[PDB]
């Protein structure tokens, strides 16, 4: 059958490692996912980054 | 020259003819760099050789 799953997210390290820090926002994924799933998650990650950029340039959270 | 980029080429190409996406990838990168969308209803295929020279490919009929 079909079900509903609550996809969850969290910030697993301090936001301000360095105010000048340029380290790209890493990603960690759970859910014993397959390789196609990993690529899909990476694609979604990049698109979310780009959309935030196109919408909220000031917010550098991602 | 100075920008981190993510490029996605959909799966499905047979291993041999996969490089046939060279010109497609190049034109996609150029379009992104200049933002000029490629002409509509257009397709391309073929290999690139680090210099601009292009090589034959197989499966033309398909």
């Amino acid at each position: 059958g079909g079900s509903t799953l609550f996809v969850e997210t969290s910030l697993r390290r301090p936001q301000d490692k360095d105010a000048k820090g340029d380290k790209d926002g890493s990603l960690e994924v759970t859910g014993q996912l397959g390789e196609v799933m990993k690529e899909s998650a990476r694609i979604a990650y990049t698109f979310a980054r780009a959309f935030l950029m196109q919408h909220a340039p000031a917010n550098d959270y991602l | 020259v100075t920008s981190h980029i993510h490029l996605h080429v959909p799966e499905g190409a047979t291993p041999k003819d996969g490089p046939s996406a060279g010109c497609t990838i190049v034109t996609a990168l150029l379009s992104l760099a200049m933002g000029r969308p490629v002409r509509q209803n257009l397709a391309m295929t073929g290999e690139v050789s680090l210099t601009g020279k292009i090589l034959p490919v197989g499966g033309i009929k398909e």
